[PDB]
């Protein structure tokens, strides 16, 4: 957590429905966007912090 | 009905999912209560239910 | 000389321009565009925005 | 592994976005339609409805 990994996501088409519809993740909590609307929107400045 | 343990979040209004879309759908203006409890003791078998 | 009539025309045009300008106000919401609000949030919180 | 819930290790991934204020490079699986001129249509350009 002190050296958390940041990955840039760009120039791809993302299907978040396969992430949402798969059931292993206990917490999928979104703040500024609806979970079900992620497939209907286009984004830039996408970052994954692990 | 009987579902999985992790699928209890999909029994809610406005949700997109597999049992939400193709098995049981709730309306946006739904009123009522959802009850979920574990049934491993009764609805499971060692050979596979 | 004709300041009173031009003043009335100015007030009406300025009131319309201010009324048009007021559409660019978030009013304490995440965005000032309604379509973004629909495209981004679930109906329980999008209704509030 | 012997500890109870609340102390077990959890993997957290934070997805950070920006909303519509730049040209977008990551999009959803929606298919592109043809463009029509001089007609009243309900359009969706990169999430802008």
């Amino acid at each position: 957590v002190y050296a958390w990994n940041r990955k840039r996501i760009s120039n791809c088409v993302a299907d978040y429905s396969v992430l949402y519809n798969l059931a292993p993740f206990f917490t999928f909590k979104c703040y500024g966007v609806s979970p079900t609307k992620l497939n209907d929107l286009c984004f830039t400045n996408v970052y994954a912090d692990s | 009905f009987v579902i999985r343990g992790d699928e209890v979040r999909q029994i809610a209004p406005g949700q997109t999912g597999n049992i939400a879309d193709y098995n049981y759908k709730l309306p946006d203006d739904f009123t009522g209560c959802v009850i979920a409890w574990n049934s491993n003791k009764l609805d499971s078998k060692v050979s596979g239910n | 000389a004709l300041g009173k009539l031009q003043d009335v025309v100015n007030h009406n045009a300025q009131a319309l321009n201010t009324l048009v300008k007021q559409l660019s106000s978030k009013f304490g919401a995440i965005s000032s565009v309604l379509n973004d609000i629909f495209s981004r949030l679930d109906p329980p919180e999008a209704e509030v925005q | 592994p012997t500890y109870g819930v609340g102390h077990q290790p959890y993997r957290v991934v934070v997805l950070s976005f920006e909303l519509l204020h730049a040209p977008a490079t990551v999009c959803g699986p929606k298919k592109s339609t043809n463009l029509v001129k001089n007609k009243c249509v309900n359009f969706n350009f990169n999430g802008l409805k």
